[PDB]
């Protein structure tokens, strides 16, 4: 039943945010008495998120969450600009992070104590990109299989850090750290507190774009929102005894200096240190762009079908079905974010543009019951609940201009840019005749190229 | 739909295009083992990284010398149990030990009634020393006994015979061990006969029960020949000294005493302090007071300091005090002899306060001290500069680089810095960082530049620069 239903809505998230975040929210907050309280902002925040898309979720129901939403309230350019932005800015940013922090746990053990050259970790960042596409163009069935292992190595090196944090209490020296020295200090509270809750709140990403599948399965249909109220504060909970095994066992030195805050966790702990802590963290990172590339494809046949999305997208292979033209247009947009400089200004970059086509999802999830009642919800949410969602949501958006609009910035320019092929897409007249032949031209060009066929129509 | 369809495609997709969909196909694989290949290069090309030097306690922050408890405290408090309650505010310093006594029976001059197991009742019972060592070994605070037998008289080793004393000593070692104490110190030993032999068995002791486990000798010298001798089969041993107790006041000089103590023990752990008990006012006048504080605390070794040394305390400024023993100044009722002879920036807590105070500069460096990986355990050299700047550089392989300039010289002076012989790691830029400044009155984040570098009569600097090349 429910016993079941839990389990796999804890799989959708705990990826690899768990072994970044923690060197992130231990910097931008000073103590990590003050770091703990924001793992616990963060699952209350997203408590409230995921509890309206279990609710806007179920109202439209069409196919391809996030957009056909974003479809059903606008309908025109703005639909088309949450794809341009998650095709962008949020899909390929949110994998060149995993790939990146899959290189930094493999080259931080055989060092072990300097930083890894960068022009280094970035050709092993593609590597496992470029090899785990190939692995998607081909079969399906070898690759959900592959996946299947990646949850488990995943769990079990979570479980282990805590029983190896939890016996560092028992053992000697309870409370060994017990530091909360900026519990009063280091909260800017419009700075450096934002910032900690960027972070805090990539470790949790996962628990929009994949809930819906939940439901269908078990037919509980109004049961999901009990679910998701256990379920939440439980991975929560997790989150919160990962920091006590680092905060216990490490100092507040060792986590903002190293890159790889498990590995310094593993070194105190054993002397075998290499076939655990990197191995199972190492194959962790390693699902999750592979769990990234599989709902690259569920997205395109929900675009090209609306006229957006130019038809060589979403084509499929005859013999082993794998649709190439998308997954060759998500590794090439990946590997573009291998010119950026830092991890820490990529969650920046990312979780701007994130939180923002959230709350607006939302808002027309709000402005949808203004105007338009009796569209048979099956979920009663509080009139002031999602609103309590959406005025916290666009606190982080508006103080991230006061802090650092140099990303915002230029992040603006490539959605004032997609607007420009918006008119040239699908507003656009079509007389001239050399370029509907020239699209036709060069789409049976790719499709002689790369062997694929449209969709079953 | 601008589709060509699925029937219709498989007759116009197969003539070459089967080979030139097979080969292209291949271009990625031999352009994927290009990028495979490609960063195995870059990883056997990196260098290397220098282990860690297996540090103990006594070689990450400074110590703290307490000599007289009952000055320490002050008048009504002065015993251990009063000592439990202060380690709140050495914390707050930074400080990794204690030297503390010597807490031993010495009726007066007799080496019949001075026993060392036990303790003088005007401080407390071993219940007091054993609870003392438990609190501070909760806050990771080590205390180290003073085991100087004639600690009241002139003598402090006992003029007459000599083994019966040394049989004292030699067996407080392994009682106090027992007790849980995790280092000891005697010192005056240059009034100790053949006095190089019995701290190699006392060495040879205290590394007979662990090895987190110091000994600390003290003695009024200030020659350097007469140092070395004390150091010749002992290598484990921290020797403060009067080897800084010169005034000098000019930087070329103050570079002699320091780089040829390194050059002679080689590059050996030192433990830098002017003095074996005296504080450094004594020494000093009260302008040079910030400006050897960041030398100490730059400098290769275990930097030692006596009570009120971070507060600038000096017992010629106060009358009515004993000098080898002052009175601890926490406020303006420290001082009960005389009423109104404390002004409002001579105390601890007046001085906790400010950013510009000398307990402030004091908690700036111990803070920077036992947390840069190179300020710990870095190598270390020295270059030439102008004619009143002592300057050098640690640094350890990969870490955050540090600059030291420092200046005894009472005229504003510029750098002049030509590093010329520093080696490949160590090659300075022209744009550096600054992170504080004695003297108050500069931009303290302000990237400066080495060439434009001019100083004031009296301002040290501490600037950093990151790894590079
Ligand atoms: C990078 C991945 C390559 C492998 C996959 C091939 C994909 C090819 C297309 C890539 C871009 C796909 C998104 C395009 C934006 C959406 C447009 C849309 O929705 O139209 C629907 C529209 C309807 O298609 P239908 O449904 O098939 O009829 O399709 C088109 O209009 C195709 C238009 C192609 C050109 C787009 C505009 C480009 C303007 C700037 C051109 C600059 C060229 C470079 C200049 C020289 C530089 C050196
Ligand atoms: C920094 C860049 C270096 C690394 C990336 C290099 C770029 C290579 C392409 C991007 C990543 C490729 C991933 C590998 C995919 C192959 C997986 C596989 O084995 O499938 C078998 C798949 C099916 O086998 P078949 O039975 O032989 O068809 O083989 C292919 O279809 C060919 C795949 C190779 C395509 C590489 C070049 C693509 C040409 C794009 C031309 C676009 C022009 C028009 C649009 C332009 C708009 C601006
Ligand atoms: C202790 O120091 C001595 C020399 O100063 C080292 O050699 C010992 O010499 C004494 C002579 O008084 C002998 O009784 C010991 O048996 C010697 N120790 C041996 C042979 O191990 C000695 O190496 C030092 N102790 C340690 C632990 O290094
Ligand atoms: C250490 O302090 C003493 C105390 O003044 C210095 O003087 C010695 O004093 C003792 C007796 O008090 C005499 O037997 C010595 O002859 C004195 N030394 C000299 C050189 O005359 C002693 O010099 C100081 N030690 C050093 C190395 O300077
Ligand atoms: C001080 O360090 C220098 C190396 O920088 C060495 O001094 C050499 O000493 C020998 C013998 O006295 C001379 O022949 C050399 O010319 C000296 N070289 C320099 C550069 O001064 C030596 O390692 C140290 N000095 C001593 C006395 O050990
Ligand atoms: C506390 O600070 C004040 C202000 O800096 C000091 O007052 C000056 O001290 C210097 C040297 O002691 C004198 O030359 C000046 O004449 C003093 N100025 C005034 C207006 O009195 C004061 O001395 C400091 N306290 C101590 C104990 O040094
Ligand atoms: N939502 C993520 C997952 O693990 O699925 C994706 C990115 C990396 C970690 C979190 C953010």
């Amino acid at each position: 039943t429910l016993l079941n239903g839990v389990a796999i809505i804890v799989g959708t998230i705990i990826g690899s945010g768990i072994f970044v975040t923690p060197t992130g929210v231990l910097k931008e907050a000073g103590s990590p008495g003050l770091a703990l309280v924001v793992w616990a902002a963060c699952g209350v925040f997203s408590i409230v998120g995921a509890l309206c898309y279990a609710e806007l979720g179920t109202t439209i129901s069409k196919s391809g969450g996030d957009y056909a939403y974003m479809l059903e309230v606008y309908g025109s350019l703005p639909a088309f600009l949450k794809l341009w932005i998650e095709l962008l800015i949020i899909r390929p940013s949110s994998q060149y992070i995993v790939a990146l922090v899959f290189a930094t746990y493999l080259l931080k053990p055989l060092f072990p104590t300097c930083p890894v050259p960068e022009e280094a970790a970035k050709l092993v960042a593609c590597l496992c990109v470029l090899l785990l596409t190939a692995v998607n163009c081909y079969s399906v069935k070898a690759a959900t299989r592959v996946q299947d292992a990646f949850a488990a190595a995943k769990l079990l090196a979570l479980a282990l850090i805590i029983l190896l944090g939890f016996v560092q209490i028992g053992k000697g020296d309870v409370s060994n750290l017990d530091p909360n020295f900026s519990f009063e200090g280091t909260k800017l509270d419009v700075g450096n507190i934002v910032l900690a809750l960027y972070s805090g709140l990539f470790a949790y990403g996962g628990w929009n774009y994949l809930n819906f599948v939940t439901e269908e399965m078990i037919n509980p249909y109004r049961n999901l929102p009990l679910a998701i109220i256990i379920s939440l504060p439980i991975v929560t909970l997790v989150y919160v005894l990962t920091n006590l095994a680092y905060f216990t066992t490490l100092s507040t030195e060792q986590m903002l200096s190293s890159e790889a805050v498990a590995v310094d966790f593993g070194n105190y702990h054993l002397g075998v240190m290499s076939w655990i802590i990197p191995v199972f963290v190492g194959l962790s990172c390693f699902g999750s762009v592979n769990g990234s590339l599989f709902t690259s494809s569920r997205l395109f046949f929900v675009g090209s079908r609306e006229g957006h999305l130019p038809s060589i997208l979403s084509m499929i292979h005859p013999q082993l079905l794998t649709p190439v033209p998308s997954l060759v247009f998500t590794c090439v947009m990946t590997l573009l974010y291998a010119f950026s400089k830092d991890i820490f200004s990529v969650i920046n970059f990312f979780s701007f543009f994130n939180w923002l086509c959230v709350a607006l999802a939302i808002i027309g999830m709000i402005w949808l019951r203004h105007r338009k009642p009796e569209l048979e919800r099956p979920i009663k949410v509080n009139l002031a609940l999602p609103v309590f969602f959406i005025l916290a949501c666009l606190f982080l958006i508006a103080v991230s201009f006061w802090k650092t609009p140099v990303e915002c910035g230029i992040g603006f320019t490539i959605i004032l840019s997609g607007l420009p092929v918006y008119f040239f897409g699908v507003w656009w007249k079509n007389k001239p005749k050399w370029l509907l032949q020239g699209i036709f031209s060069t789409t049976v060009l790719c499709q002689k190229l790369m062997q694929v066929v449209p969709q079953e129509t | 739909t601008g589709l060509s369809k699925e029937e219709l495609l498989k007759v116009a997709g197969s003539p070459g295009w089967v080979r030139t969909r097979w080969a292209l196909l291949l271009l990625f694989w031999l352009g994927w083992l290009g990028m495979l290949a490609g960063a195995v290069v870059i990883i056997v090309r990196a260098p290397r990284c220098r282990e860690l030097p297996a540090q103990k306690w006594w070689h990450t922050g400074a110590l703290y010398r307490i000599g007289d408890l009952q000055a320490f405290q002050g008048h009504g408090a002065g015993n251990l149990a009063g000592l439990k309650g202060r380690l709140d505010y050495l914390s707050s310093l930074k400080v990794k030990g204690l030297v503390l006594g010597p807490i031993h029976k010495n009726q007066k001059d007799d080496v019949a009634q001075t026993d060392l197991l036990q303790i003088d009742p005007n401080f407390g019972s071993k219940e007091d020393f054993d609870s003392l060592l438990q609190s501070a070994k909760k806050k990771s605070i080590r205390v180290i006994l003073d085991l100087t037998p004639n600690y009241r008289g002139e003598n402090s080793w006992f003029s007459t015979q000599v083994d019966t004393v040394a049989t004292k000593v030699k067996d407080a070692l392994e009682f106090w061990l027992q007790a849980g104490v995790d280092g000891f110190q005697v010192r005056d030993i240059e009034n100790l006969k053949d006095a190089s032999s019995f701290l190699a068995e006392w060495q040879n002791i205290t590394k007979g029960f662990s090895e987190d486990r110091l000994l600390i000798a003290g003695t009024n010298s200030s020659d350097l020949q007469q140092i070395l001798s004390l150091l010749e089969s002992n290598k484990d041993l921290l020797l403060t000294s009067s080897y800084l107790s010169d005034s000098g006041s000019t930087g070329e000089h103050t570079k002699s005493l320091v780089t040829q103590y390194l050059n002679a023990t080689g590059n050996r752990w030192c433990s830098w302090s002017l003095s074996q008990a005296r504080l450094l006012t004594s020494f000093l006048p009260a302008q040079l007071l910030r400006l050897y504080q960041l030398m100490l605390f730059t400098l290769p070794g275990t930097p030692v300091f006596s009570y009120g040394d971070e507060i600038g305390l000096d017992a010629a400024a106060l009358p009515g005090q004993p000098m080898e023993a002052p009175v601890m100044l926490w406020d303006e009722s420290s001082f009960p002899d005389i009423p109104g002879a404390v002004s409002a920036n001579m105390t601890v807590k007046g001085q906790s306060e400010d950013p510009g105070s000398l307990l402030s500069l004091f908690r700036r460096l111990s803070d920077q001290r036992s947390k840069e990986r190179s300020l710990l355990h870095g190598d270390f050299h020295a270059f030439s500069a102008g004619p009143g700047l002592f300057s050098y550089i640690r640094h350890w392989d990969q870490n955050e680089r540090f600059l030291v300039v420092l200046n005894f010289g009472d005229v504003g002076l510029s750098a002049g810095l030509q590093a010329s012989d520093l080696p490949a790691s160590a090659s300075l830029p022209a744009k550096a960082d600054l992170l504080l400044s004695t003297q108050p009155g500069r931009e303290e984040g302000s990237p400066l530049e080495l060439e434009r570098l001019k100083l004031e009569p009296h301002e040290g600097l501490l600037l950093r620069f990151p790894y590079a090349a």
